[PDB]
């Protein structure tokens, strides 16, 4: 699969919901 | 939303605060936006997943920030690297050497 170095969750940009919060 | 085509920056001044998750997400796009020429785009989008707590920190410390987008640029061009690798693939694989 494709995993990311800096962000260990490299998801697309769904917007309209703060995406990363918590 | 339909102002698509400018540019983040200038939606940041026509985006109200709640509208962070729309175009800057936390605040990635805009860094980004300066490392375009790769694909900033896309990158906001895998490292949409920060904090929002740091997301602000990131526009208060330029070198803090540009390092951590930096590995950012770093993620498009292994996305489309190992993703044309997929059926294109003509080099023979690694051989089990224990």
């Amino acid at each position: 699969v494709v995993k990311s170095n800096l962000n260990p969750n490299a998801k697309e940009f769904v917007p309209g919901v703060k995406y990363g919060n918590i | 939303g339909p102002l698509g085509s400018p540019l983040t920056a200038s939606m940041l001044a026509s985006a109200p605060p709640q509208e962070q998750k729309q175009m800057l997400g936390e605040r990635l796009f805009p860094l980004i936006q300066a490392m375009h020429p790769t694909l900033a785009g896309k990158i906001t989008g895998m490292l949409l997943e920060i904090d929002n707590s740091e997301l602000l920190h990131m526009l208060e410390s330029p070198e803090s920030l540009r390092s951590k987008v930096d590995e950012a640029v770093a993620v498009l061009q292994a996305h489309q690297a190992k993703e044309a690798a997929q059926k294109a693939v003509n080099s023979a694989t690694g051989v089990p050497t224990v």
